[PDB]
């Protein structure tokens, strides 16, 4: 019928559209499920320009590789919204949507309508929230213990790199959120940490710095790199004029006025710089071991560097926009644009400032702050792809530890929630059915589709999933009768059940929320889709 | 593919600031420094800006040496006008030169009487428009019947400057590309 | 010697009408399964690459380019139905197709003229509006409990029936905010804002009366939490405005160039001092802001946000009551907005969001929708447009009618009784209108999975007893009255459907020749 | 698991890059110099040719 | 997003193969595909029907009003339309009458089925509905029959038979076309009254030879046959009475050569001298036994030698060429001769009887005639059909085949069993089938109802082709049947039918005095094969094609 409207159109309806949706989901599942867990494989995103990059997150794999199929675009957009708000759990979303469409399509072939199947997923979804809010546990984060944050960070960073690099990098994640905390307002910013890309000794030789680190060096050699006590000063106006907004020109009457009109531009430079020199000696004159550094966002005149070089003034330029907020948090200063009003109160303080010449560039290091409300992480590496790999590891690990402070509740990992949720969604007696023999088909499909996560971890480790889950099933049968609450996991070293709380594996509360909510919505709408169409004007 | 290029290519230094809050700073400021350098080159090249009413001895220098410019092949276009006050098209073309001179300061606009230009020149062939570049004649244009004749407008003259390679197609100063502020205002409301 | 550059050949006679009526049937077949509560979903592949998952009729037709010109008259009916009401778009297409499909074997078989059919449809349309007026009844408009089930009627087809308890409260508070006193309900969809935020959970949502901005403050010293904010709207840029006269300055003395940049600082100084004449706390501007002007506003605590859209400034004006003033000299205490509160910037890693809340009856709000993907956010957003679209007509007119095939069946039963009573040449196409209303009940039954031949046979005998509120359930397919369940829609949707269906049939039935090749 | 029907192997060097091992290339390089040498062979001497 | 997956697992079959299921309105399209060529049949039924030009790829044109004939040349793509082609082809082969009806009825059963499938009736119940309607339809055709022939040969009775048949195909004038057939039917029939013998009739007996020129009024009925032959030796008017004799030989009139390497062999001059004269004396000696029997014309089956021809025209023996099998067999049935391949003496009992053999100019070419007389009648007569346009000769010739095919309908059944024509037989079944729907319960009643609505096409078509408004002519005719059989016997409301030309209102002045009727045997198989055409199209829910 569609060909009569547009001969150049196409349409798959009610059997070919269903196979496309399920095969595209299973095809996306079979490729991308291998990255799940610590034993997952590394992918090399080699584009046409030859750029190499190692990663295991499903967000960046699907972002660089354009998706041709229309179904997998909807799943990639779900991983984008998952990675956007949360930053973790993209591999669980594509596996749940792939398994839900697989388990649902098993029943659609048996002659069941898609409507009551999706109705069972929503009742099963709401039943999981009534199971999740009872399954979570509350802890007191006021103590600020380091042992809990390390093992929670170790659980997230083991799924990115091997063990020896995780042990070196897992203190860097815990050191990121030391001072950034507010009990009353409950405000916690993630963007204040600064990720610098640079080539140095090795990835395993990185370290945490308390204060700020800028990528700009001193232009003149005469200024001192070592400064024992520095008072920062924030500038935003450009000392070097780029252009005059109102058009004008110097028409000199004689040759004697040429150098005077050249000195007219020198007066406006000396006018705004004289207050800077007066600001230096206002604190104390002839004070050794006390420097004065200036951080400007816009450019600096090279003619003016001689003025800063004579008085031993460190000047940096072309700074970032978000760094202006980070200066006052680290050094404790105050941001200023003009130079009309100046005082020693607005100035910050720093205990140590130094520079290091690495290659054809120089990096400025500002450390030894009194009460800094921010910090930075140097991403050192032996190549170009390790920087992006460690950058994705930190950007995915910062969200896992930051959610512990946003909400005190935390779920144990190692597939404990998926295994425990399977039994609870078996038999809904008279709680929430809605109809006889209709909703229960979807309850069974949703319960069986959640257990693919612990099985996928076992497939990557190289053991049998049914054998290692049989003892997990036998363990929880006696745990209910033993009168003891016990959470079981999946250990991939020996192939035997385990205890997450004892060993140290955890998952964030918001990961499982948006993953189950996003997967159930996409799995529902794709089952409701009965026909694919295309139309347009080339 | 073009959707990513339109963010930077289709915005000047004044329009690039619109994407300061939306796009990344390093992606935007990297291109603003590039476009800022291009603006500085045009200011240094702005050696002209009014019609040079010359005379012949000088032609052998103003028209041709200029056409060499720096001789870095810094060529300079030089539009000559063999004016003839008795003709109606000549006075129209003189107005277009002064109007274009105020806008395109890098291009040299030259004018001279036609009777003083060539020995016994045909008055019927006037007004004549010659375009020099690196000493070579790029275009020996005849009377303005090609450009509408008596009904010649500023839009037709600016279009001719793009054909000879004197001004880029996507230049913001051309009236074809320089959309009115009221036009862009209606586009944003209806978007 | 062609004599015609535009289709010298012609397709005339009855074959052009077969292509017209068959094309009008084909556009209805691709959306026949898109009706009722058990309706399926569709996917469209635009050439730009932006996919969309839709079941509403208007979104299906507008994104499908059709080469057949006679079919395009059917494509635009959902566009007409959308801008007029915004609900009931699918019923107009299938109803117009059944009228054209039922009226097909009369020129072929009976050879009755089209203009006689045009007279028959108008008298049927006159009687259709008469019996719809008889079947409709009024209800109380101020009862919030009654408004929930009417909004739930259109929501039952869409995906968000599972959250119908939340969606009714989400839409009822929003439509009442923009509503005001003065066609007695002059509020417009343009004032209602709906910002789509990927991520979160759809269960967690609230109707905040404010304007949600998608940007951060320009300077880090500014406080993000204000207890008693004072909004001031501006159109002038805080930057130095460049004059359009192209003024050039002849600098001869040495102090002139320094004085110009000092006058630049003095102008921004004098300009910022006039902002502080009314001591505001929150400033909004639709243009850029220079870094020089940021420092002088720190002493006053005037939070500035830049590059705000023109429509958002109007929405900020109606909420806080501030007046948009371009120049900085005309700021008065009355110009400064008041009765604002709860200014807070919630930190989210994607983008910075700033909230607003109140304590000139025009008002506005911003519905922050949370979900799992950008495409389903458009689905829930379009359901919000359908959620308030069904609520406008019950507020405009108190009239109200049933639905679910019952109101369409009442038209067919009343027309069928008087069709035999007419006894004229126009009674043959007059019967086609009575048979054309049977597709909707039928469609609903077919999608539900029932047997339409016997379910509709007893429905004829049921309506013959003298009742009108008896419909067809969409889940199981009973002949139970809709008073128990509560399926009710406004009267304006069914009025616009029969009018647009009849008026579209009159346009397409009077075509006999097809030509092309004009290239206007 | 695989993306498509087949997967052709990668050439290590770029397509069209000439390379060779063994003693054949250094003999070809020596013969190339001798080929240039023969042009200047009869030129050497007072009785040589231009 | 930019491109679909384009139907995966499509490599199971070839790219050219396509499936067409019942969904997506494709069964409605197949009904619309029937509607394309069905409307072509609307303007070709009835006496006012319009012929059709069909230009083949070779250029051979046939202009015609008959369905079965027109559908042979058109190459069809849709398989459901080909069911109608072979259904009408079956109608032409068996009965040779009522082919438009097969097309117009079975197409309308699919038309009214478009409404039934759209309502929601299952396809299995649709076949059960028409089958139960078919058993009642064929039952009532035997009940409402009136009149019978009861005599194989009569001048006035054949006017009631042939005239309503040829009235559809090339109506023209009624008397000049009907008398050519009724005169020829009486010649070929073995009358043999008061003997108890079984009648016999062959379709291949009556055959029409096309000759250009002249006019339709100058057509005559020839007792014998005719070919466009030329006598070799001499032409003879044969004014001698005392009838001649006929001898038919299937072998050539020449020396029976040896099948295996017939070659001369002459060892000496004595055989060389006698071999030339031996062939002359041998051929002459065989003609003596043939000539003494009094034969004056011999029909040869193949090429005749010159030496044999020299002795045949010596005694004035005519020679006729018939170089084919069927052309030689048809001539023996006229004179009643038994051929023998031997070159000996024909037997006297086997010799045929032909009085005269004339050669005259009809179409400008030489033709040989074999007119018999009232005494010693013969069979397999021909009809000299004169006309101006060769295309009109083709359609009038097939009208004689339809008329000759109608004469076949009297031999097999017990009698004539004529029905009222002019839509009266169709409109009567509408009331009877409508009453049958009211007597039966169940959901099949709508199938019985729409089966009656499909029979309205015959009066609707005849009213449309006659230049009248069908909205006024059709319901005016229903008033004759809405006044159903009162208490008085001998009701004459059954003969009311449509009228092509004349009085207003249209119920025809009976089909009676008009002497137009229809055959029962045509209506039986036509409704049977038309229902099978709709059954096979409606029963199938999936169609598969290849290469297009
Ligand atoms: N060391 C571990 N042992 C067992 N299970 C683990 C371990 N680390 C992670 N997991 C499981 O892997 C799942 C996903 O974790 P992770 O790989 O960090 O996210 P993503 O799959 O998005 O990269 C979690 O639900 C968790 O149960
Ligand atoms: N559960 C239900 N039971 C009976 N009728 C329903 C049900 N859900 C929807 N309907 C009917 O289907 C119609 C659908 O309307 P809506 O989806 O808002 O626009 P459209 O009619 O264009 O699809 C409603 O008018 C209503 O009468
Ligand atoms: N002169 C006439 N008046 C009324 N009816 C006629 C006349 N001629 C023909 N008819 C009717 O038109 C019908 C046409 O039958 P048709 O199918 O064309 O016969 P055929 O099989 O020879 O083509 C006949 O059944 C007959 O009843
Ligand atoms: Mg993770
Ligand atoms: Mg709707
Ligand atoms: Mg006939």
């Amino acid at each position: 019928s569609l060909q009569l409207l547009n001969p150049k159109a196409e349409s798959l309806r009610r059997d070919a559209a269903l196979k496309v949706n399920v095969t595209s989901a299973e095809g996306l599942q079979s490729v991308l499920e291998t990255n799940l867990g610590p034993k997952g494989t590394l992918k090399m995103l080699v584009d046409g320009a030859g750029n190499i990059k190692l990663t295991k997150d499903g967000k960046v794999l699907l972002t660089e590789m354009q998706i041709q199929s229309p179904t997998a675009v909807l799943i990639a957009r779900a991983a984008a919204a998952q990675d956007e708000i949360t930053g973790d759990g993209t591999t669980t979303v594509v596996c749940l949507v792939g398994e839900l469409l697989r388990q649902a399509h098993r029943f659609i072939q048996e002659g069941v309508h898609p409507r009551i199947i999706t109705d069972g997923f929503e009742i099963a979804r709401k039943e999981s929230m009534k199971f999740l809010d009872e399954f979570k546990i509350s802890k007191t984060n006021l103590s600020n213990d380091r042992e809990f944050l390390l093992q929670v960070a170790r659980s997230s960073l083991l799924t990115k790199v091997d063990a020896d690099l995780t042990e070196v990098l897992t203190p860097i994640v815990t050191d990121a959120v030391l001072s950034v905390y507010d009990a009353q307002a409950d405000n916690l910013d993630l963007h204040m940490v600064e990720i610098m890309q640079m080539q140095h000794l090795s990835p395993k030789d990185t370290t945490f710095i308390k204060g700020l680190v800028l990528d700009h060096g001193g232009r003149h050699p005469d200024m001192p790199t070592r400064v024992k006590n520095a008072y920062v000063l924030i500038l935003n106006v450009s000392l070097e004029y780029e252009k005059t907004e109102v058009n004008s020109g110097f028409f000199y009457s004689s040759a004697d006025q040429r150098d005077k009109l050249a000195a007219s531009e020198r007066k406006f430079v000396d006018a705004k710089l004289k207050k800077i020199i007066d600001l230096k000696n206002e604190v104390c004159g002839m004070d050794p071991d006390k420097g004065f550094v200036i951080i400007n966002q816009k450019g600096i005149d090279p003619m003016s560097l001689d003025v800063f070089a004579k008085h031993n003034i460190l000047a940096l330029r072309r700074a970032k926009r978000r760094n202006m907020e980070r200066l006052q948090l680290v050094t404790g200063g105050e941001a200023q644009n003009s130079v009309e009003d100046l005082s020693p109160q607005i100035l910050g303080f720093s205990g140590l400032v130094y520079q290091e010449t690495i290659g054809e560039e120089k990096f400025t290091y500002v450390t030894e702050n009194t009460d800094p409300k921010s910090c930075t992480i140097l991403i050192k590496g032996s190549t170009h792809y390790a920087l992006a790999q460690t950058k994705d590891a930190v950007r995915d690990g910062l969200r896992a530890v930051a959610n512990v402070l946003k909400d005190k509740n935390i779920i144990p990992g190692a597939g404990a929630f998926y295994i425990a949720l399977s039994r609870y969604l078996r038999s809904a007696n008279m709680n929430k059915l809605g109809a006889k023999g209709k909703t229960k088909t979807g309850i069974e499909a949703f319960a069986e589709a959640l257990l693919v996560i612990p099985k996928t971890l076992v497939k990557n480790s190289g053991f049998d999933p049914l054998d290692v889950l049989a003892m997990v099933e036998d363990e929880l049968d006696d745990a209910q009768d033993s009168d003891e609450t016990r959470y079981v996991g999946v250990d991939l070293n020996i192939g035997d059940s385990c205890d997450p709380t004892i060993e140290g594996i955890w998952d964030s509360y918001r990961v499982l929320r948006n993953a189950i909510t996003g997967a159930t919505g996409i799995a529902s709408n794709l089952l409701l889709c009965d026909e694919l169409l295309r139309a347009g004007r080339s | 593919a073009k959707q990513h290029e339109n963010r930077l290519e289709d915005k000047d230094l004044s329009d690039l600031e619109e994407l300061e809050d939306d796009e990344d700073e390093d992606f935007l400021e990297a291109y603003k420094i590039k476009r800022l350098n291009e603006i500085r080159k045009l200011q240094e090249r702005s050696k002209f800006g009014e019609v040079f009413h010359i005379n012949k001895p000088e032609y052998n220098k103003e028209v041709t040496l200029a056409s060499q410019g720096k001789k870095d092949d810094g060529g300079v276009y030089v539009f000559v006008h063999l004016s003839l006050q008795s003709k109606l098209q000549s006075r129209i073309l003189s107005h277009l030169f002064q109007s274009a001179a105020c806008k395109f300061r890098e291009i040299k606009f030259v004018e001279i009487p036609a009777n003083r230009a060539i020995e016994n020149y045909p008055e019927s062939n006037c007004p004549t428009l010659i375009v020099y570049y690196r000493g070579e004649v790029i275009k020996n244009m005849i009377t303005l019947l090609e450009l509408g004749g008596n009904n010649s407008k500023m839009e037709d003259f600016e279009d001719f400057m793009v054909k000879v390679g004197a001004v880029a197609e996507g230049d913001n100063r051309l009236i074809m590309n320089r959309d009115d502020e009221e036009s862009r205002e209606e586009r944003k409301l209806h978007y | 010697v062609v004599f015609m550059n535009a289709s010298q050949e012609r397709t005339t006679g009855r074959q052009a009408q077969i292509s017209n009526i068959t094309a009008a049937k084909a556009v209805a077949d691709v959306i026949r399964t898109c009706l009722g509560p058990k309706a399926m979903l569709k996917m469209l592949l635009d050439p730009m690459g932006g996919l969309v998952l839709t079941n509403d009729g208007h979104a299906i037709l507008r994104e499908i380019d059709v080469a057949h010109p006679a079919a395009k008259s059917m494509l635009e009916l959902s566009r007409t139905q959308d801008e007029e009401v915004g609900d009931g778009t699918t019923t107009v297409i299938i109803l117009a197709g059944e009228i054209l499909a039922q009226c097909a074997p009369y020129l072929i078989e009976k050879n009755i003229h089209p203009v006689i059919i045009i007279q028959a449809l108008k008298k049927a349309l006159t009687d259709a509006l008469e019996v719809i007026k008889q079947v409709s009844k009024p209800v109380d408009v101020e009862n919030d409990a009654a408004m929930k089930k009417l909004i739930q009627a259109s929501i039952g087809t869409k995906y968000v029936i599972h959250w119908s308890e939340k969606m009714c409260e989400l839409a009822l508070d929003a439509v009442k905010t923009v509503r005001k006193d003065l066609n007695f309900e002059i509020d417009i969809k343009r004032y209602v804002r709906v910002e789509k935020i990927p991520g979160g959970d759809v269960l967690d949502s609230r109707v905040l009366k404010g304007v949600l901005l998608n940007k951060d403050v320009v300077h880090p010293k500014m406080s993000r939490h204000i207890e008693n904010p004072r909004v001031v709207l501006l159109d002038c840029p805080l930057e130095y405005k460049k004059g359009e006269s192209q003024t050039n300055i002849e600098i001869e003395k040495e102090e002139d160039w320094n004085r110009i940049l000092q006058i630049e600082e003095e102008q921004v100084q004098l300009m910022c001092e006039q902002i502080l004449a009314v001591r505001p706390t929150l400033v909004i501007t639709e243009k850029g802001v220079s870094d020089l002007a940021q420092h002088y506003l720190l002493k006053g605590g005037c939070s500035v946000l830049r590059r705000v859209k023109k429509s958002d400034n109007n929405r900020i004006a109606r909420v806080t009551g501030a007046t948009i003033v371009n120049r900085v000299e005309d700021l008065k205490e009355s110009d400064v907005g008041t009765n604002c509160g709860l200014f807070k910037v919630e930190m989210i890693g994607d983008e910075y969001f700033s909230f607003l809340d109140n304590c000139g009856l025009q008002k506005a709000c911003t519905i922050m929708l949370r979900g799992g993907s950008k495409d389903i956010l458009n689905e829930i957003d379009r359901n919000l447009q359908d959620a308030m679209a069904v609520a406008r007509n019950v507020m405009l007119s108190p009239s109200l009618s049933p639905g679910g095939g019952a109101t369409e069946m009442a038209v067919s039963v009343k027309l069928a009784e008087k069709a035999k009573q007419l006894e004229g040449i126009q009674q043959w196409p007059y019967q086609a209108v009575a048979d054309a209303m049977e597709c909707i009940p039928r469609t609903l039954i077919q999608n539900a999975g029932g047997d339409p031949i016997r379910l509709l046979s007893q429905l004829r005998a049921k309506h013959a007893q003298g009742n009108f509120t008896t419909g067809i359930d969409g889940d199981k397919g009973k002949i139970v009255d809709m008073v128990s369940y509560g399926i009710w829609e406004p009267e304006v949707i069914k009025q616009q459907s029969v009018k647009t269906a009849i008026e579209s049939a009159c346009l397409l039935l009077r075509v006999d020749d097809i030509v092309s090749g004009v290239r206007k | 698991m695989n993306f498509g029907s087949q997967t052709p192997t990668i050439v290590v060097l770029k397509e069209g890059t000439d390379a060779s091992q063994g003693k054949g290339q250094i003999i070809s390089n020596i013969n190339a110099c001798v080929a240039v040498q023969e042009a200047l062979k009869p030129t050497l001497g007072p009785l040589g040719s231009d | 997003s930019l491109r679909l997956p384009q139907n995966p697992n499509a490599g199971l079959f070839k790219q050219g193969y396509n499936s067409y299921s019942n969904a997506d309105g494709q069964i409605i399209k197949s009904i619309a595909a029937i509607r394309e060529l069905h409307q072509m049949c609307l303007t070709s039924m009835g006496p006012c029907g319009r012929n059709k030009i069909i230009v083949n790829h070779l250029g051979k044109i046939i202009i015609t009003n008959d369905a079965a004939t027109m559908l042979r040349e058109l190459d069809i793509v849709h398989p459901a339309v080909k069911v109608l082609v072979m259904a009408t082809e079956q109608q032409k082969i068996d009965m040779g009458d009522g082919t438009n009806l097969v097309m117009i009825l079975a197409g309308e059963l699919l038309n009214v089925s478009e409404k039934l499938i759209s309502m929601g009736l299952s396809a299995v119940e649709i076949i059960q509905g028409y089958n139960m309607a078919r058993k009642f339809t064929l039952k009532e055709l035997d009940e409402m029959v009136v009149g019978e022939i009861t005599d194989k040969n009569d001048k006035n009775e054949l006017l009631k038979m042939i005239k309503p048949v040829i009235s559809s195909k090339k109506y023209g004038s009624e008397d000049i076309l009907s008398e050519l057939v009724s005169e020829a039917v009486s010649h070929v029939l073995p009358v043999a009254q008061q003997a108890g013998e079984i009648p016999y009739f062959n379709v291949d007996s009556i055959r029409v030879v096309k000759i250009m020129g002249g006019s339709l009024s100058n057509s005559t009925v020839i007792k014998g046959m005719v070919f466009n032959r030329e006598p070799e030796g001499h032409v003879k008017s044969l004014s001698e009475d005392k009838k001649h004799k006929v001898a038919v030989f299937t072998c050539p009139l020449d020396i029976a050569n040896t099948e295996t390497k017939g070659t001369v062999l002459l060892h000496n001059a004595q055989e060389m001298l006698d071999f030339s004269k031996g062939e002359e004396k041998q051929i002459d000696a065989m003609m003596k036994e043939i000539a003494d029997m009094g034969v004056e014309c011999i029909v040869a089956g193949a090429g005749v030698g010159e030496l044999a021809l020299h002795y045949l025209n010596r005694y004035g023996i005519l020679v006729l060429k018939v170089p084919s099998k069927f052309e030689l067999r048809r001539l023996c049935r006229v004179c009643g001769a038994t051929p023998l391949p031997r070159l000996g003496a024909p037997t006297p009992e086997e010799l045929g009887l032909v009085e005269t053999v004339k050669t005259m100019e009809i179409g400008g070419d030489r033709v040989t005639v074999f007119k018999q007389e009232q005494g010693e009648i013969s069979r397999t007569s021909t009809i000299i059909l004169r006309g101006a346009t060769q295309n009109n000769l083709d359609d009038i010739e097939r009208a004689i085949d339809d008329g000759v095919a109608a004469v076949k309908g009297l031999m097999k059944p017990s009698g004539g069993k004529l029905l009222p024509g002019a839509g009266a037989t169709e409109i009567e079944l509408i009331s009877r089938i409508t009453k049958y729907g009211e007597r039966t319960p169940g959901l099949l009643q709508l199938a019985i109802k729409q089966f009656a609505v499909a029979f309205e096409v015959v009066p609707r078509t005849l009213a449309e082709t006659a230049g009248l408004d069908v909205n006024e002519v059709l319901p005016n005719l229903y008033a004759a049947h809405n006044v159903t059989e009162p208490g008085a016997v001998k009701t004459d409301h059954l003969y009311k039918g449509v009228d092509i030309d004349g009085e207003s209102d249209e119920g025809v002045k009976d089909i009676r005095e008009e002497n137009i009727y229809d055959m029962l045997a045509t209506k039986k198989f036509a409704i049977n094969v038309a229902t099978e055409a709709a059954t096979t199209v409606l029963s199938i829910d999936q169609i598969i094609m290849a290469k297009k």
